[PDB]
């Protein structure tokens, strides 16, 4: 799974099976790490119109 | 892939289904990979 954004903690309670995390247009907000089972927030990085 | 979702619930209702709400967690999946058209419950007997 590939993407852009600033990776920081959060305080979404993931259940057990949950893994990653969807918003309404579909792409990944947030998502779990392997190896160390921690749970990851999906941040898009800044941006905006000059 | 055999997939069985289950939830555990404290009731006190005697007779029937209790009437509710409970959305059931994913417990394990099955890479079985068979054919299934039939089921069968298994139970207990007691002795005595
Ligand atoms: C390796 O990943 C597994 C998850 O599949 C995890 O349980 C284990 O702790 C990880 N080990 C190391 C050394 O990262």
């Amino acid at each position: 799974l590939t993407g852009t954004g600033v990776l920081t903690e959060s305080n979404k309670k993931f259940l057990p099976f949950q893994q990653f995390g969807r918003d309404i247009a579909d792409t990944t907000d947030a998502v779990r790490d392997p190896q160390t089972l921690e749970i990851l927030d999906i941040t898009p990085c800044s941006f905006g119109g000059v | 892939y055999f997939k069985i979702y289950s939830k555990h619930t404290p009731i006190n209702l005697v007779r029937d289904l209790p009437q509710g709400f409970s959305a059931l967690e994913p417990l394990v999946d099955l890479p079985i990979g068979i054919n299934i058209t039939r089921f069968q419950t298994l139970l207990a007997l007691h002795r005595s």
